[PDB]
């Protein structure tokens, strides 16, 4: 459920989200990616943001390690970047899935590749 | 505004012919001049019942701007205005540009001057020429040049037909366009492409026909042409002038080219289908199904297109439309070019010929884009040239005809510095 | 009072058209026509904008500079096309070009001349004089550069005199232009400098308040420059009304500026409601101030709710209750405390005109100083130096003749000026 | 004061219909006509369901919240359905899944804000609100799960005004859809904890009531719904009319609540004769209370005989003796001192309107809070264990982003609400 | 909300061109489209005067599809809605499936993805295949599969016609239908089964008629679906959207396949007869001689069935009748289902062909259900499998077919578990 995976992302990302809808912002999702990848260009990604222009370029960029990839998923960003609970409860749920069977052993440390953000 | 027009090589002139006709019969103007500003930035209303045409024919074979003396359009042009070499045309850059095209070229000139001080405060010269022949590409070559000195203070946008990426023609080709490309590039504003092949797709895929004839691409550029320069010198509610162009749309004084696109390419016995909507025909824009171009987005990050619509466009349907877009990604992200989308907006909906093969819908978009794409299309065309060079092929055709070893290899050379070009202005942060 | 309209570029061309095609008939003026005005009311203030010559012809008194003919030739080919004196329309047949340098350095500079002739004639028409109306694009030649040169030649000859600048600041989401934020930095700077009132518009801050807040599903441009018009009338010409409290261009300058930038203000029109059903009437007032000030309805681009405001000035013009006006304003100056900025007892300034829109029974006009604005400056500061980094389509200016330095001083200040407003934000 | 409605689902919806159908006729208000009314008086205190713009259209001061076009788009092209204005027509053209969990916290929420939103337009509306009046089943999506949520949240927003909730909680001998006890436990849970007063009705409770206390041999659903529409109409607006001793949706729930569960109730009506024949007339009044006070004639499922009540509330609406008033509900609570709660002495609450039910002479709405409704979330509550114990259809819910421990939740809670209510039976 | 169809299989077209049939004759609207939103769910207002159709049509031989672009209703369809490759068909699932069908499907989906973008808010996708067949299992085992992920978030109703318990055609059937199971069960909502044996019984013992054209059964399954969509998407007294039906229907995520059985079966000719009571059709619902399935309730416990009525009925009559059956016992419902009943109450009464055989009641039951019974209509159908997968049998055919010992094996033992799972899910307390 969203509190499950709430709980979830923020003990993985170590962050406060209080609800789904922060997901909108596109941040968190290029930061999972990273933890599987680690190609992201986290300084670029703007973590904290509050201005929609900024959740564009979140996005842009998570659509952009989805194309380097070859990650098939489909990314509605239209539909996430409103912060709406359904579109972006969905596509955590799938993110979370796609972690659990690409995630390496190798340890991953949120805080550093943010940059303390 | 106005924009002269200079037609080179048969082509060019088989395009012409096309793009010439689609004008009057957009303009009311029936084949005998006759018509019963606005569009004057075109054609000169010469004597008191005529509409004399605002451009020039150049070919060394007669054969071809014969065929325009011949039928109906015969009336149209100037007998004047249709500069022929009885002489020989020949397949090479060289003797078209040096030995034989010299002999002409004062005198085409002559036109370019003649028909450009007649006017009043003009913008420049849409060029039309075949990169790979022999009038097409060398002639130009010098014809641009001599432009670009005598009124460096214009518009020098060329519409090229740049080589069939597997379907060439000539034997030589490569080398008549790496030659055309070396020699321009230090001259013209905006170059214009449209892919011979990569538009016969569109004809099979898009339209349904395997019985295409020259005279149907001749239509079709005859179509995006026509959004170009007749509609957009036309009034409308978001005008864009021909300076617009190269401003909003070259990034870097390489002559560089953008590519031509169409949206509403459907078939005839189509007609009476529901048109589709403005967000389809916006979409249509990103296919690399429907481009005039083999220059796939493989990869070319766009840098800046120039959706000039035309019929009825809500600005908002479109401050939108291209939003949706803006926000897909396909083209992937260059950081350096926020916003690179220059709307254009006409009014008068497209006009297609009584009886081709094109649907008519009541709204088109002919969105035309520089794209890190072609760097590939530039590399494989270079690739081709060395391939003969290296093996010094048909160059004793050129050396005979006042070239060197130097004009060849110091015009690759040239274009190797255009690979890089469009590779670096792109695919780097 | 009195005030000389201008119409630069095509965009702040386009506008006249509606601004001149709205207040005629606020002051019945047909095309060529004279007063047929339902009142008498509408005519011994109109000199504002006019002038006297046969005895049914008022002429506007604006004026149309453009670099490119086709457009004044639509606008003098059409509706209320007809009624300027040819006299007005300074255009410039040469290229037009996109460039902010091509129309105030190259091609506009040699135009000006030609055109501060007549801002000459008009100013010295009659009476006194109390400011110019200035309308335009910040995204384009015509508009940004040689308008805004228009105004810093106006500036040093009446310094005196007030200028209004509505600015049709580039949109964000979509961008009508590609150098966009070359042709604005470079025209924002010489407004922070120059103009002391700029009414600053945003094409999709409209579409949106005229697509949601108007069920409008084909919002032409006529329309939304329609809707901007409807608020410069609510402005200048209304104030030029009677009124229990009524105020004028500088009241609304000196109620408005703090600090000497010149700040850039948020339009805000009243009753806006969809046509047959929405016709609520809920116009009593608490309904207008509930409109005026919400977020949406803005035609800023940015949102208020992202910080505080410094000035408000609620133009109503409309039989309404000194007291149910004086009282709501303050409510809501209480409700909001949060944002409004304190170190200003009474931020808003509270004006009453008497004779509504024509056939509207109460409106008001909302003209907002605030603070929010910074992140829009902000954006357009953005584009800039992504792309100025790269010198992107630079050669277009400086081959005009520019400076590697011009770019970065304006900028600099107009970045500067996104610096400064925060200082009260805060 | 006022009160606005909220037609929460199809069937809180569907109802809407009738109790506005009815309620207007009770108010002489045509569809977007205005007071045709009979007298003078269906009118000063109208206010309570409607508000002024034009001056012949009082639009009902409801909400239409629900996930499926199609029904409001059935409520809208009918009868009364072209009078309430397109702003309360709250939708959500997803899929109106019937999934409880589908329509509170990942379809629903989202369509919610956009509720609010209104449901905040009408509460500010004007003078003093009262409460809202919510209509909905709890037997799917758009019902239980997002009219639940709506209220969940009415009651962050004004802790304050009261909440009146019509469910229509499943019925027993056979349930018009399938995983019912899901989406109903999981609404009563969120009942039990925010409206204060609740009057569930039982479709076969009414079939009953409809085809044997009125001949009625085709009881059509808009038939059942009338009958409903019927009583709430008795409850709210009617006591917002006259009365020698009148209450108001306080005092009924001040006189009707002991312990702050909320307490549901189960509403009857008085004069519920066939039409014809039956026209007995017997209503000097000791039939009203001979009605009212039987089993069958109790729009819930359970029968009070099963159980004690702790108080009730026989709001007339027709002139009567004050005396024959008072008196009858003494006999009535000695000869069943069995059945009646002890520690309270006067169990009952004595209401008394003056202007009846529009055609009628004489009625009286009847409000129990028996604790035999103890006897029905036990109902609901088994069938829920019976079937979660092997998680049957909650795929459909956790594949919506549920818990597997709201679920548990729900039930324990609403099942502990069965036992408390067991406290007072004895 | 709509629902978009997608009818694969020659069979899938030929019920499809029924099922399509029964619509527009219900709906006023003639083979030329126009009739003189409500139902828009299903039909898109191409314009215009024009409805056309809201699914499309995919077979590997063109005899079926062509029929359709023949015969009236010849005008409905847009010309490109119906997707062929002329290839070869093949009753072999991994032919259909991989090899071939793998050609055509890109192209497939773009319809279904074209047209389901053109719609406003859909709820998702009708489709009408025939289990054992080569187009109809394999290609959609893949179809159903591309629409799984690209489309998560919406319903899969799948409707089939398994294979005759004793009547089958092809000689390998089992192969392609415990193969389009195993494909499909990941990926489908609710998957509606009509056996085509079970209903030539109707057509013998409910009808009277031992000349039933294949053109019968598509009439009937082409009424009990019109009982689905069209009139359910249409108001009422008692609406059911889509996804009611998965959320009323399944209680496991296996695709669930529920049996399809309607009330009035009864000829024309007998067409005067009173007509049958709110109780006694509600009570033909019942017998296992009116089910459109070889599943007669041997002993499998219903679980959850989803009563769709239409025409003229009053909820007491309903909330009665089946109370009635709620008591009837041999009956026998599931345990932990204490009601599974989703009583769908529509207005509009059927609406039968004007001169078939059906005999056009003023109410009728379209009642479907997940019965435990299915345990063995697929037991009896994998046993078939084995015994020939038990020597190869027409192994050869699909493995030269790009599939392997794996996928026969490997979904052998997939149904395994659909006979425990509908064995688990029942039979037990
Ligand atoms: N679209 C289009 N392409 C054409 C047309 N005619 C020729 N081409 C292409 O342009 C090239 C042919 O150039 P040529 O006709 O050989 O030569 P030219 O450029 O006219 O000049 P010369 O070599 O001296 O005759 C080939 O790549 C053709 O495919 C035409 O009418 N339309
Ligand atoms: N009800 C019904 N069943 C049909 C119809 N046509 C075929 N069937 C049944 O569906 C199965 C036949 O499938 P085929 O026609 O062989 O094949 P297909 O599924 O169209 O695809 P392909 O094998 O590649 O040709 C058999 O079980 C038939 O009894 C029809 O019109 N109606
Ligand atoms: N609101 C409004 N905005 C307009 C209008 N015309 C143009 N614009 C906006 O103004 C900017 C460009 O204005 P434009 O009118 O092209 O300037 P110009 O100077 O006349 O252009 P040029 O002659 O150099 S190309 C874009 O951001 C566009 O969205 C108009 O009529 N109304
Ligand atoms: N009395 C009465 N009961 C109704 C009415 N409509 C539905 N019901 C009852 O309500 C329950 C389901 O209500 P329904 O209207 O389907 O909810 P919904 O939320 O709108 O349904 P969905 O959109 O999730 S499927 C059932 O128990 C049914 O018997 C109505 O108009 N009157």
């Amino acid at each position: 459920s969203r509190q499950e995976l709430l709980a979830w992302i923020n003990q993985v990302t170590s962050l406060g989200l209080t609800r789904i809808e922060d997901c909108g912002k596109g941040y968190a999702m290029i930061q999972i990616f990273d933890s599987i990848y680690q190609d992201i260009p986290l300084k670029k990604v703007n973590f904290e943001c509050n201005n929609e222009y900024q959740y564009i370029n979140n996005w842009k960029v998570l659509q952009q390690v989805f194309l380097k990839k070859g990650i098939d998923k489909v990314v509605d960003p239209e539909r996430l970047s409103r912060c709406k609970m359904q579109d972006n409860l969905e596509f955590v749920q799938w993110a979370k899935r796609f972690w659990d069977q690409y995630y390496p052993g190798g340890d991953y440390d949120a805080l550093a590749r943010r940059g303390n953000r | 505004r106005e924009c002269i027009s200079i037609h080179v090589g048969q082509a060019g002139v088989q395009i012409g012919n096309a793009c010439w006709e689609l004008y009057c019969l957009e303009h009311g103007i029936q084949p005998d001049g006759q018509m019963p500003d606005s569009f004057n930035t075109f054609f000169s209303e010469t004597g008191a019942g005529k509409h004399v045409p605002r451009a020039v024919f150049v070919d060394l074979e007669p054969t071809v701007i014969d065929e325009v003396r011949t039928g109906t359009y015969r009336q149209l042009f100037h007998p004047e205005q249709l500069i022929t070499g009885k002489e020989d045309a020949a397949n090479n850059y060289a003797r078209g540009h040096y030995t034989i095209g010299k002999e002409i070229i004062d005198l085409v000139l002559d036109r370019i001057r003649k028909l450009a001080d007649q006017c009043t405060g003009l913008q420049g010269f849409s060029v039309f020429h075949s990169f790979g022949g022999g009038t097409g590409s060398g002639f130009t070559s010098l014809l641009m040049e001599r432009l670009s000195v005598d009124y460096g203070k214009k518009s020098k946008l060329e519409f090229s037909i740049y080589p069939a990426p597997q379907v060439s023609t000539a034997v030589v080709e490569p080398y008549n366009s790496i030659l055309t490309t070396h020699t321009t590039l230090e001259h013209s504003d905006c170059a214009f492409m449209v892919d011979n092949e990569a538009i016969y797709d569109i004809c099979r895929r898009n339209l349904d026909i395997e019985r295409p004839t020259y005279t149907n691409l001749n239509r079709l550029i005859g179509q995006i042409v026509s959004s170009i320069t007749a509609s957009l010198r036309f009034d409308g509610a978001l005008n864009v002038d021909l300076t617009e162009f190269q401003t909003n749309l070259v990034p870097y004084p390489r002559g560089h080219f953008p590519l031509a696109t169409y949206a509403p390419v459907i078939s005839a016995e189509k007609a009476y289908h529901e048109q589709l909507s403005v967000a389809e025909i916006t979409n249509a824009c990103f296919e690399p199904a429907n481009q005039m171009v083999k220059c796939d987005p493989r990869h070319g990050k766009y840098m800046a297109c120039c959706l000039l619509y035309r019929g009825d466009v809500v600005p908002k349907d479109v401050n939108a439309a291209i939003a949706t877009i803006k926000t897909k990604r396909t083209i992937q992200f260059v950081d350096w070019c926020p916003t690179g989308f220059k709307v254009g907006i006409n009014y008068e909906p497209p006009t297609v010929v009584p009886g081709g093969d094109l649907a008519k819908v009541q709204r088109a978009v002919c969105m035309l884009s520089n794209t890190t794409a072609i760097a590939e299309a530039w590399a494989r065309l270079d690739h081709k040239f060395d391939l003969m060079y290296a093996k010094r092929a048909f160059v004793h055709w050129y050396v005979g005809e006042g070239m060197e070893e130097g004009e060849f290899s110091e015009a690759r050379e040239d274009m190797a510095a255009l690979e890089k070009d469009y590779e670096e202005v792109g695919v780097d942060s | 009072r009195e005030i000389v309209h201008i119409q630069a570029g095509q965009c702040g061309n386009q506008i006249g058209a509606k601004f001149w095609e709205v207040i005629s008939d606020e002051h019945g003026i047909d095309p060529t026509g004279s007063y047929h005005g339902d009142s008498d009311l509408q005519l011994e203030r109109i000199n504002v904008y006019y002038n006297e010559a046969a005895g049914n012809k008022y002429v506007p008194r604006a004026i149309l500079v453009d670099l490119e003919p086709g457009t004044m030739d639509s606008v003098r080919s059409g509706p209320f096309g007809q009624i300027f004196r040819p006299d007005n329309f300074v255009f410039g047949q040469s290229g037009a070009g996109n460039n902010w340098a091509k129309g105030h350095y190259t091609e506009g500079a040699e135009l000006v001349d030609s055109v501060l002739d007549v801002v000459r004639k008009e100013s010295e028409s009659c009476d006194c004089l109390q400011g110019f109306q200035l309308t335009h694009s910040l995204g384009g030649g015509t508009g940004s550069g040689m308008g805004t040169l228009l105004i810093s030649k106006i500036r040093e000859e009446y310094p005196d005199r007030i200028m209004n600048t509505f600015s049709v600041v580039p949109s964000p989401k979509v961008s009508d232009t590609v150098v966009e934020p070359y042709n604005a930095t470079l025209s924002v700077h010489q407004l922070v400098e120059n103009t002391d009132e700029t009414y600053c518009i945003d094409n999709e801050a409209l579409y949106d308040i005229c697509f949601r807040t108007l069920k409008l599903t084909t919002p032409t441009y006529g329309d939304l420059n329609h809707l901007v018009s409807a608020t410069m009338s609510g402005v200048t010409t209304c104030l030029r009304f009677p009124g229990q409290l009524n105020a004028d261009l500088r009241k609304l300058a000196v109620n408005m500026v703090p600090f000497p930038r010149l700040h850039f203000f948020m339009p805000g029109f009243a009753p806006l409601t969809s046509r047959g059903s929405q016709q609520y009437r809920a116009l009593t007032v608490p309904e207008l101030t509930q409109q005026m000030f919400d977020a949406k309805n803005m035609m800023a681009a940015c949102d208020p709710r992202h910080g505080r405001y410094l000035t408000v000035a609620a133009v109503f013009r409309g039989r309404m209750s000194m007291k149910e006006v004086d009282e709501q304003m303050l409510n809501v100056q209480n409700k909001n405390s949060s944002y409004f900025v304190e170190w200003i007892p009474n931020n808003v300034k509270t004006a009453v005109c008497d004779i509504p829109p024509r056939g509207l029974k109460m409106s008001a006009t909302f003209i907002g100083n605030s603070t929010a604005i910074q992140e829009l400056f902000k954006r357009i500061s953005e584009q800039f130096t992504a792309m100025f980094r790269r010198k992107a389509f630079l050669h277009w200016y400086t081959g005009e003749g520019m400076d590697e330095m011009e770019f970065t001083e304006a900028e600099s200040n107009m970045n500067d000026l996104v610096s400064e407003y925060q200082q009260y934000q805060d």
